[PDB]
Parts: C-alpha cells; structure tokens; sequence
DNA sequence: ATCAGTCCGACGACGCATCTGCACTACGAGG
DNA sequence: GTCGGACTGAT
DNA sequence: CCTCGTAGTGCAGATGCGTC
C-alpha cells in the first residue's frame, strides 16, 4: 500500500557489487530487518523469483523470449524487428529494453486530454498484477496477457526497467541463493548464530518458505521445534557426493555396511492423510496429473495411517524382466492420454525408506529403524520391489556384486551410511549416501 | 499498349491462380496473339499445370509484343484472397513498378488495386503432350475429391480396371482394400469406353490435382490410356482451359 | 431493476469489442442511459459504449448498480442462444447478481460481483479533419485486405477519397471514392497522413454488423476515433492513438 | 452375416461417439441382437450397446455365435468418411471386417479381425430412487450449454423433480427443469443428491442422431444411469459412477 | 607456501504442450 | 544433471 | 431450390516449459 518498488530496486542495485558471501549476507539481513510485515512473504517470493512454490501444482507462466520481444516493442512504441536484431546482438534483454525508456518514451492516449495522477509503483500491486497475469489462460489468451504485461512494463522507470525482464526469465542474476537468505534471517531475527539450526529444520519440515517466514516475523524464533513433519508440503530427498570405488567405503563405515543398488528414474514422494494423495517430484511440483495410476498402489500395498515414503519412476519391459531407458520413459510423462501407453509402460514404485508413518517425528533416527520398517509394511508382489539387501564379505565379494549388476545392466551400486548420528537429514551433500559412477 | 486484359469472373481467376500455386511458388504467364497461355511443371514432372485462356473471355486485349512477366506467388496470394462479388471486374496493366492488379467489386462498391514487382521476359510456344487416350469421359466434380479422400487412407497406389467397359477402382494395400464401380452415368454424366487397360497412377498427386477443382462449376473432361499419362480437361465457367497430366512411374 | 432484452445477439458484439480490449470494467447503470466506459491497461485504447434504456422490453432502473464480471467468463455463457431468445437479469443484494437465460428451459446463474477500481477518463472535445461515412461492412474488406501481410496501417485524407494503404513488402492501396460505392458524406478540412497499430485496428472489427454507416473522425495531430450508430442513437465511442510517435 | 442399415449417418455417429470412452470393442452376432458391451480403461463408466433384428432392413443371419472385434481408430476414421443418408451395407468375414457403402454409387472397405475378448459386465439391478423422461434435443442443449465452466456437476433431485445445478467459485449454474417448463412428464421420486465430473457426462452428448428420447435413473452414491433410446427397440447405456 | 570440502548457477537441445491462424463445412435464414 | 568452477577454512 | 454466413472444426504453424 504505502510501500514502493523503488527501495527493493535500489537494494538490488547494491546487490551485484559484493562477491564476499560474508558481506552480502549482512546487507541482506539489514534489508530484511528494515522490511515491513504483511508483505514480507511476498517480498521473499520475489527474491527467489517465484510467485508461488510449485508444490501447489499451479500451471507455469507462458511468457518466453519472442513474446517478451513483441511486448517490449509494444510498450516502447518501437520497431519489433529492431529489438529482435538488438537481442541478437546483446545477450541481456534487460539492457535491450533499458535504453528504450530514457531517450524516447511512449505517448499513449492518457495525457493529451489532461490528467496528472501517477506515482511510484509498489511491490504489492505489482505482485498482485503478476499473479493475475500468471495463469489467466482462457481462449483469447495471449493478446490480453501480453497487453497487460507490456503495460505494466511501461508502468515503470528507466532504471528499474531492467530487473523485471529477468523476473520473467526464470532466474535472478544477483547470485544470492536460498541458504544465504536462511542464514541472513537467522542472523537478523535470532541475533545469534544458534538460531540457524531451527531455521534449517523448519525448511526441512515443509517445502514452503513464505509461511515459515511469516510465522517467524509474527511471534519469534520459538514455537517451531515441536512442529512435526506433517503429511502435506513435500520434503526433498537428501543429496550426496560423487566419487570412485576405492578401498574407502569399508573403512569409512568402520564395520558391516548396508550394500544397496543404484536405481534410476525420477524420484517419488507421497503425502497421504488417509483421504487424498499428494505426490511431489524430485523437484517441488505435483506429478499426479501425469501419474494417475501410481496413487493407487500406495493405498493397497502400503498399510497403516498417514505415511511418507520416497520412491523412483523407471519403466519395465513388458515381455519379461528387463529395464528400459529413461529417454524412452520421457515420452510417457507428457500426455493426458494415459490409457494408451501407461499400461504398456510398467513402472515399479521402488521403496528405499519409510520416512514419516507413526503420526510423530521419525526422521531423527538411525539407518536401521527405517530399513526394518520398510520390510514389514509391504505386500508380496512383483509390481513393487524393495532394497535388495545383499551382504558381502570383502571387496572381492563387493566387486562380485558390481559384476552381477553389470551383467544385469542398470546404473550400478550405491551404498548408504549407517550410524548413531548418521541419519537421513534434509540438505547439504554429506557422507550419509555415497553414489558410485565411472566411465 | 503492352498490358491490357480484363476478366469477367474474379472467382474463376483466383481459382486459376490457386490451382497453379498449389503446384509451385513461381508464375509463368506468356501473352501473345492467341491471348494468354501459361505452363508450370514440378521438378519430378509427375503433374502438369497449364492455364490456357481463349481470346474471347478478355473484354479488352491490347499488347505490343509477345512477352512474359516473371511473376511469383509468394505473398500476393493472401493479398488477393480478398476478391469477391462473383464476377467482379478484374484487370491487369503495365507499370514501371512491375505489375498492378485492379479488382473492383460492386457488392459494397470498393476498388482493390495492388502493386507487384516483376519484370518482363520471353514467350514460349504452346507446349502440350500429344497422345491417343482411347478411354475418355467428363464427370461430376465432387466424385474426384471423393476418390481422393477415400483412397488416401489405404495407401498410395491408384489402379483403375475398366474391363468390359465396367469401371473398377482397386488401390491401397492388400488388407485395407477398396472396391468401387462407375457404370454408365449412374454417378457420372458422360462416359466413353474404347479400350480396357490398367492405370497404376500416383494417388497422392491425384489428391493434389483434384485440390484444384473447387469452384469450376462445370463437368470436367477426363481421359487416359494403358499406363499412359492421364488427362483431365476443365472448361472454366467464365473462360480458360487448365488440364491435368498424371505422369506415371512405369510399372514399379 | 430487472432487465430483459428480447435479443441476445446485440449482447454478443458489445462483449467481443469489450473482451480483449480490457480485462474488467464497470457497468454504470444510470437512470437515463447505460453508461459503460472501459479504458485499457495498455492506455493505447479507449472504448466507450452508450445504449439508451429502451432496447429492453421497457425495463426501468431503481438505483446505481455495479455488476462486475470476467470478460472471458462473461462471453463464455452468452454464446448459448443462436435462435430468437432473450435473457432476464436482476439482483437485490450488492454482492450477488442473478442472470437468467430464458426462451428455452430457463437457465439462471448467480455471478459473484467483483470489484475493480479505475479513474474517470476525461471527456473528448477533439475536432477532426476527416468525416467519412463509408460502407461499414466495407471496412471489413479494407482491413482484412491491408493488414493481412503488413504490421502497420497508414491513412491519407485525400481530396475526395479515403487513401488507406500499408507500404513495406508491397503497397496495398484501396479506395472508396464517392462515385462507385464508397463515401456518402465527407468533410475534407485539411490534408492528413497518419498511421495506426496493426492489432488495435483488428480487434475492433467484429462489432460491425449492428450499424451500417460508420463516421471515422480523425486528422493530423489527432488520434483515431470512430463510432457506429446503434438503435436509438447508439454511441459506441472507440479511440486509438497513432503508432510510432 | 450381412447387414444393411438404412442410416449410414446415425450408426456411424453413435459408434464414433462411443469410440471416445473405449479403445476396443467386440461384436457378438447372435439370433436376435449383436451386442457391444465394453468396459472403460478407467473402470469408471461401463457402457453396453445392443441392436435389434429390425434396425437394418435386408439383414442376414448366418451363425449364432459370430464374435468379432476391431481396432477403434480404423473403424472410426473409415466411417468418418460417410457422405449422406446412403444405404450402407455390411457383410461378415470369418477373419476380417467387410464394409460396402451403397449410395449414389458403390463403395467398399476392408478391415482385419483382431483377436480380443474380455467380458466383465457389472450387473447393476440397482434401486434408483428416481425415474424421469426427457427428449434428446433438450438434453443435449442443456448439457452443452454450461459445460465450459469447470468440472463441478451435482444432479440434485426433489419430490418427482429432476434438476441440474453447477456450482463454481465465481459463478453458479441453476437449470430449473419441471414438467411445467420443459421436462416432458412422468416425474417421480424424492429429494436426493449426487455429483459427477463434467467432461465424463459431457462427451456423451453426441447421441443426437439415432435418437427418439431418453430416460434418467439415479440416486445418491449410486451409479448414475443414462439410457439413450434408439429407434425400433434400440438403446445404448452410459453407466457412470458418482465421485 | 600449499590441500578438502563446498556453494551455485550456465547448457542449450530440445518432445510435446497450447494458442493462433486459417481454410473448409454442415446447417440455419430468408428470397 | 552436470561439470565446472569459484569460495571457505587449514599446517 | 438458391443464395449467403457463421459458428464450429480440423490442420498446419508458431513459441515456450522442464529435463538434464
Ligand atoms: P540420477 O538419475 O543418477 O539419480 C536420480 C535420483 O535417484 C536416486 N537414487 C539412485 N540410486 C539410489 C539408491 N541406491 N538409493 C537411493 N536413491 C537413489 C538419487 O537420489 C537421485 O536423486
Ligand atoms: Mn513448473
Ligand atoms: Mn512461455
Ligand atoms: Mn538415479
Ligand atoms: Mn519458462
């Protein structure tokens, strides 16, 4: 309401001037401290460059390159082909449109009859307008949407009309990541650095960031620890580190290691409160529409109450037991005509972990509890396959497992880490999982 | 004068240029004492496009020397796609710009005049293959399009067996067969049988050729011979002759 | 308050002309006429529509009524009637508006009243130099012949004929001279040459078949302005600023 | 078996509009009727199509247990190429499907027979607490009038009354249907409720060719009935299930 | 003077979505 | 993914 | 029966998304 887009524009201007992550974080913290409530969640969603995290399943914006070129030509009242050529010359479309606002402007209709009522734009109205623009498909779609986009583009100032272009591209070229913002918030609100672990776990809980930020700015740091990992907003799979197969895994583990197999395909995550099926991709986006038949195996093969499992999506040969390339599988995950190739594209929901089942926090336990949990909540069938726990003795036996894998194909062998503090966390890379690959 | 022609029916003229443009993108138009003759053939030379204009349709004729203009249908087609008023007055003349089509429509009383850039050239003599095609007939117009759209969905062959003067069409592949008959004017209007033979023509080009039979409200003449190129003769309602030559591909 | 127009076809063009040009507008129902003015977010258009409150089967207004809408939605259902049919609209609360198709099996619909805030646009007192009265349906021929290949329309106000053409790859000049079938009235004033956008003169060309005599009113140093004449002195005031500069 | 239907338009129309819920079907040639009873891949809406021994004049009966399937796309596309009210004729080949149009001229087609068989008819015999009748044209008009608003559809009923209502967040659709206004007659029942997806019952509106009238049986949490009557003892059914 | 983890955005080549234009087309509207 | 490829400490 | 025209309707022709 009373705010403006000028201040965030200025802070963005003084954002691509520091290459020290120990300095830009302090300025980000000062900025967020001076930021105003009731709009801070929208400000954050602007910062990461997304109107809403895609775990809500919203359709993506359709603006691209050529549409933006046409809209820029419209707003600038300048030749479309000239801007096309200049973009062919200069890579940054922001600079392409930048010179088009100060040396010359657009006359329009309002002003000749006489009216003086226009002030600085604000982030609230811009965000609302962009959200309205977001889906708005209809039938006579593109002309209206491009009209409004170019109008809002013309509704700015020559200096600020550079970040908006990137705001539509799908990335913000300030080099400020998400973890930097998390730690900046931890420094600002907490005052001490110890307020960072609670922010870390809060991000681990829900895929959202706006609600966590608003509850932070409402009460304070406290009243977050007891927030259980709930069915609903997804939880991303952890990462790992890539290396060879040396005489290192056995010594790093120390003892008998959980020898697993390296699987292939898009991962899976399920959020069912015994009534509805929420499926989230490896990234933060629903795949229920493209995967209608996988919401049913979970209801029968997994028995209990609201449960959270992580899986994978890879095709199976129909003639007999044999894997299929991911490239072939890519064509299946595109169409609404499921009942013409889904039955001919068998995919097993391989299970490797049962994350959150018994209605209370579960992820803070070592890598034996979940391994035993997954073996029991299952139904004997070939449609679902679980971690093929094979125990060897030495590297020679371990190399025998890799030889068997190579004879049977597939990616290869992946091995996890089991320990008291070695638990399935969310974030970083860590030594909890070790993935093996070579030439 | 060097360019003075007037045609009665704008729709017939535009259908002519549409039929020609469906086979290529350039225009060959020569004009001489006989009127205006035209010709255009595809590189593979399986279809033939010729536009002969009898020198009676043109209301006014005035030329200086037999010439030909290097005309091209690249963008002018969608410009000319706004000609209406049935037999609206259409005329062509000469200008240093290169060409100026004048179309006037009295339905709402407007004037369509456009500019093209295409210089003159040289004329070529009348060029029509000469052969005897014993079997010949002039039939309706929708029948050919029906044949095209009912044979294009079973393969690409197009074989005709009119044995015992009883016309039979058999094409496609062995499984997705096609059986159809053409008796004496039962779906036809005029039929003449002189010989019994097989055709084995290219059906994709058959549909391509029949694409140009929308508008010419007149029973078009057709003839063929034993594996010879097939002939289809059209008499324009306003005036002009444009025929077909289905060049075969031996017995492959 | 209740209103029924025996025709629905008129209430299709005054929505197609209103759908694309702006996402939302206000139906300022008045005690005298139907005040509907809709600017555009682009500010490169202005369509104003004035209908006397007599087309309906004698339906009277009670007080100012602000029915919001959604353009795409508004035209989504209005396409039902292809035969001779009418439609009854009425409301009581200033939150819910009741729209009911009639003629066939009655179809009633409650539409949420949205809120859109916009500023009043100053009225128009701009004199012009061209006062043509060409065949309204002929403008369809002119536009669909000129802007089919180009991306810019240009007009010259000549002595006794409208010179609309577009240069570039080719120059397509079509005229509607007084003699053959063109103008019925025209005031020359002064010579004028001007150009206009290729789409803002494409949208406004599906509301033609309600009148049959336009009066284009424009000139040098003057934006485009045309308005038809509906039943009872209808006033569909459309505006369009010149292109480039 | 030899067939000759006096309506090459309507039969093709019904087969084409039923070729949007299935992907395969079979013909069971018998003494009095060749049936088409297939089950949808979604296991949501089962449909059965029956024909009499008088739908097609000049019909021939050859064997009591001729069982023939097909591929949906081939027949659908071929019979998309039908001209006008031509006396279409068919014949049965033990290993292939034979078609032969007969209008202003003589056509023909050929299609192979593909081996397939899956008979799972879900017996219904349900006690639907409603029964009402309306003519096809009104039904098609009212179904397609408000289809393009979303997916919410609730067939609420009252005492001897059948009403269509569609509810959306920004607007709602109420369609009064009394025997006073447009709902024919023969209305009986009580106040019930149910709901169905818009597209599922919308795409089955293209049955306006071999149509005399239609009935309507339904209730609450019970598979909805859609009996599309056809001339001379014909009727195709579209059993959809409530959400 | 040198090592071990460790964060962070370009890489463009795209299969198929999804709108857009845009020639046909059966059916209704009057002589 | 993905491989760089820059960025933070330590003996 | 003879003309439109008109909203559909199918078919190419673009641009852009999410996945490495
Ligand atoms: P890329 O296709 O290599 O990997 C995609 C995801 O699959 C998960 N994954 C592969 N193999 C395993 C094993 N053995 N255990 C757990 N997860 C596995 C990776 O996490 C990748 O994200
Ligand atoms: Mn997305
Ligand atoms: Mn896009
Ligand atoms: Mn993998
Ligand atoms: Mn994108």
């Amino acid at each position: 309401s009373h705010m403006e887009f000028k201040v965030i524009a200025e802070y963005f201007d003084k954002l691509e001037k520091i290459s020290s992550r120990l300095q830009l974080t302090a300025l980000l913290a000062d900025l967020l401290s001076k930021s105003d409530k009731t709009i801070i969640d929208k400000v954050v969603y602007i910062i990461q460059g997304k109107l809403w995290p895609d775990f809500l399943g919203y359709p993506e914006l359709g603006i691209g390159e050529k549409f933006l070129i046409k809209a820029i030509s419209i707003a600038t009242n300048t030749d479309e082909n000239s801007v096309e050529n200049l973009y062919k010359t200069i890579g940054d479309l922001g600079e392409v449109a930048r010179r088009l606002k100060s040396k010359q402007q657009s006359t329009g209709i309002l002003g000749f009859l006489g009216t003086t009522s226009k002030e600085s734009l604000t982030v609230d109205e811009v965000y609302s307008t962009l959200s309205k623009v977001a889906l708005t498909t209809g039938e006579g779609s593109r002309d209206l949407k491009i009209r409004l986009l170019a109008g809002l583009l013309k509704k700015a100032d020559p200096l600020e009309a550079k970040f908006l272009v990137r705001f539509v591209e799908g990335r913000l070229r300030v080099g400020i990541g998400d973890a930097t913002v998390l730690d900046a918030m931890a420094i600002a609100f907490g005052g001490g650095q110890s307020a960072s672990e609670i922010i870390e776990r809060a991000y681990n809980l829900r895929a959202d960031l706006g609600n966590i930020a608003k509850i932070i700015v409402e009460k304070g740091i406290e009243a977050l620890k007891t927030l259980k990992p709930q069915v609903g907003i997804p939880i991303r799979p952890m990462l790992a580190e890539r290396l060879s197969n040396p005489e290192e895994i056995l010594k790093k583990m120390g003892g008998n290691a959980i020898v697993d197999y390296k699987y292939d395909g898009e991962r899976a995550q399920i959020h069912k409160k015994e009534d509805k099926i929420f499926i989230f991709s490896r990234r933060l986006e629903n795949i229920t529409s493209q995967y209608p038949d996988v919401v049913d195996y979970v209801s029968k093969y997994i028995e209990g109450k609201e449960f959270i499992i992580e899986g994978e999506i890879v095709a199976i040969d129909p003639e007999s037991g044999e894997m299929r390339p991911f490239q072939e599988l890519m064509h299946r995950k595109r169409k609404s005509d499921i009942y013409e190739a889904i039955k001919e594209y068998p995919v097993n929901v391989f299970l490797f972990d049962l994350m959150y089942y018994e209605d209370v926090d579960y992820t803070t336990k070592p890598l034996e509890a979940r391994r035993k949990l997954l073996e029991s909540i299952v139904k004997p069938n070939d449609y679902v396959k679980i971690a093929h726990h094979i125990q060897a003795n030495n590297v020679e036996d371990l190399k025998s497992f890799f030889y068997r894998a190579i004879s049977e194909g597939g990616e290869g062998v992946m091995v996890k880490a089991i320990g008291k503090d070695a638990i399935y966390q969310a974030g970083a890379r860590g030594w909890l999982w070790i993935k093996l690959k070579r030439d | 004068m060097a360019f003075k022609i007037v045609y009665p029916n704008a729709k017939d003229f535009f259908s002519f240029i549409n039929s020609i443009t469906n086979v290529t993108d350039s225009i060959i138009l020569n004009f001489t004492e006989d009127g205006i003759f035209s010709r255009h053939l595809t590189e593979d030379k399986v279809l033939m496009a010729i536009m002969r204009i009898p020198k009676d349709v043109l209301s006014e004729y005035s030329i200086d020397s037999p010439t030909s203009v290097k005309l091209d249908v690249s963008s002018v087609k969608k410009i000319l796609s706004k000609a209406s008023s049935k037999k609206a007055t259409i005329e062509l003349t000469e200008t240093d710009s290169g060409l100026k089509i004048i179309i006037r429509d009295e339905k709402s009383g407007a004037k369509s005049t456009i500019y093209i850039k295409a210089e003159k050239g040289q004329v070529e003599q009348l060029t029509e293959p000469k052969v005897n095609l014993a079997v010949n007939f002039t039939t309706d117009e929708s029948v050919l399009n029906v044949i095209a759209a009912d044979v294009t969905l079973v393969g690409e062959e197009m074989r005709i067996s009119t044995e015992e003067d009883k016309i039979k069409i058999e094409a496609g592949e062995e499984g997705k067969r096609y059986v159809a008959f053409l008796m004496k004017d039962k779906p036809l209007k005029e039929l003449s049988i002189d010989t019994s033979a097989s055709s084995s023509y290219s059906a994709e080009m058959f549909k391509d050729a029949v694409k140009g039979l929308r508008g010419f409200s007149a029973p078009t003449m057709v003839s063929f011979g034993e594996n010879l190129p097939m002939k289809i003769d059209v008499e324009a309602v306003s005036g002009g002759h444009m025929i077909f030559w289905i060049a075969p591909r031996l017995l492959e | 308050m209740k209103v029924v127009y025996d025709d629905v076809r008129v209430l299709k063009d005054i929505i197609q002309a209103l759908a694309r040009l702006v996402d939302e507008a206000v139906l300022k129902f008045k005690q005298d006429s139907v005040e509907l003015v809709a600017l555009d977010r682009a500010h490169i258009s202005l369509i104003s529509v004035n209908l006397p409150r007599e087309m309906f089967k004698e339906y009277d207004v009670n007080d100012e009524f602000k029915f919001g809408f959604n353009t795409q939605y508004l035209m989504k259902i209005l396409k039902v009637a292809k035969r001779k049919e009418a439609i009854e609209i009425a409301s009581e609360s200033p939150d819910s508006v009741i729209i009911n198709i009639i003629g066939s099996t009655n179809r009633e619909f409650n539409v949420r009243n949205l809120e859109v805030s916009e500023q009043e646009i100053p009225e128009i007192n701009l004199q012009f130099d061209i006062s043509a009265t060409i065949s309204s349906d002929g403008f369809k021929s002119a536009i669909s012949e000129v802007s089919t290949v180009t991306d810019n329309v240009v007009v010259e106000g000549h002595e006794d004929r409208i010179l609309i053409k577009a240069e570039g790859e080719s120059e397509v000049e079509v005229e509607f001279s007084k003699d053959t079938g063109g103008l019925q009235d025209l005031e020359f004033s002064k010579e004028s040459k001007n150009s206009y956008s290729a789409e803002y003169l494409d949208d406004v060309l599906s509301l033609t078949k309600l009148s049959d005599y336009v009066k284009i009113s424009f000139g040098n140093q003057k934006p485009l302005q045309l308005f038809f004449n509906m039943e009872g002195g209808g006033k569909v005031t459309y505006l369009l600023a010149p292109k480039v500069l | 078996m030899k067939a000759k239907v006096i309506d090459a338009v309507s039969f093709s129309y019904i087969l084409r509009t039923v070729g949007d819920f299935l992907s395969e079907a079979n013909f069971i040639v018998t003494k009095e009727g060749i049936r088409v009873s297939g089950i949808d891949p979604s296991r949501v809406v089962f449909l059965d199509i029956f024909l009499p021994s008088s739908y097609f004049e000049g019909f021939e009966v050859s064997q009591e247990k001729e069982i023939i399937g097909f591929k949906l796309e081939d027949v659908n596309d071929i019979l998309k190429r039908v001209l006008k009210d031509d006396t279409l004729i068919l014949s049965s080949n033990e290993s292939k499907l034979t078609l032969t149009f007969d209008g202003e001229f003589t056509r023909s087609f050929e299609l192979p027979l593909i081996q397939v068989e899956s008979t799972q008819p879900p017996s219904v015999n349900l006690e639907f607490p409603f029964k009402a009748q309306l003519l096809t044209i009104t039904f098609a008009d009212i179904i397609d009038e408000l289809s393009d608003l979303g997916e919410v559809l609730n067939i609420h009923s009252k005492e001897n009354k059948l009403y269509f209502e569609v509810i959306g967040d920004l607007s709602t659709a109420k369609v009064e249907l009394s025997t006073d206004n447009g709902t024919l007659l023969e209305a009986s029942g009580a106040d019930v409720s149910s709901s169905y997806g818009m597209e599922y019952v919308a795409n089955t509106t293209k049955m306006r060719r071999a149509s005399d009238s239609m009935e309507l049986y339904f209730g609450s949490q019970i598979p909805l009935k859609l009996r599309f009557k056809l001339p001379q003892e014909g009727y195709g059914d579209f059993y959809i299930a409530p959400r």
